């Protein structure tokens, strides 16, 4: 996947929970990080100080590990595409 | 960042690598953990009582908290989880766990959780789950 098809897999799984789970907070903050990961980058001169702030990471791990491997999974590879275009690296993934 | 959090980010990576969690991965366990708080590797004997949030109706997890009066935001959780049987969100559950055996641990302090996106305490991480035996609750 190209990065944006990784944070576009994660939206559309993200998505899906929140019809799964209406209004839950987990999953509203997820898409919120999500939208701003995109953001950044299809465009090179937004701010990209609020990556260093991410959580997405830390919601895979302690809230998805065991409920929903397969969002966590998506979830780790959008946080990795954030850290990585944060820290001026190639998104290394396949 | 400084010489005391990079000294922690290199503790927490050479850990999760030990642990069979791959380096992009490790980013996000990485990311449950606050590096401008001591970052130390402990090994527990048998007999430690040990608690764990978890969503009602799933399995153990890998995150501890060392005292069951610890909240949920506190160690970077919601307070709710998900009944994946009746597609509901209710309050997760804390249950009680024993070591059972000698077991590494990564001691830390969560990244709590905050408003941007809408101090920590301390956890304990460990993916070796039958070291920690599940207690009648």
């Amino acid at each position: 996947m190209t990065p944006i098809e990784y944070i576009d897999r994660a939206l559309a799984l993200v998505v899906d929970r929140l019809a799964r789970y209406p209004g839950y907070e987990v999953l509203l903050s997820a898409e919120k990080q999500l939208q701003y990961i995109r953001s950044v980058l299809l465009d090179r001169s937004l701010d990209r100080s609020a990556l260093h702030r991410l959580t997405l990471g830390s919601i895979a791990v302690k809230e998805f590990d065991e409920t929903d491997p397969e969002l966590s999974r998506a979830l780790k590879d959008a946080y990795y595409v954030g850290i990585r275009t944060g820290r001026g690296l190639k998104v290394d993934l396949p | 960042h400084d010489i005391n959090y990079r000294g922690n980010r290199e503790t927490a990576a050479k850990f999760f690598k030990s642990k069979d969690i791959d380096p992009a991965d490790a980013e996000s366990y990485m990311n449950g953990l606050d590096f401008n708080h001591p970052v130390r590797v402990e090994t527990l004997a048998p007999g430690k009582n040990l608690w764990q949030y978890q969503s009602p109706g799933a399995p153990q997890g890998n995150w501890y908290t060392l005292s069951p009066r610890v909240q949920p935001t506190e160690l970077g959780i919601n307070p709710m989880g998900t009944n994946r049987a009746a597609n509901t969100i209710e309050p997760k559950v804390l249950n009680s766990y024993r070591t059972t055996q000698k077991v590494e641990v990564l001691r830390s302090t969560a990244a709590p959780t905050d408003d941007f996106w809408s101090g920590g305490a301390q956890q304990l991480f460990s993916n070796e789950k039958g070291s920690f035996g599940l207690l009648p609750r």
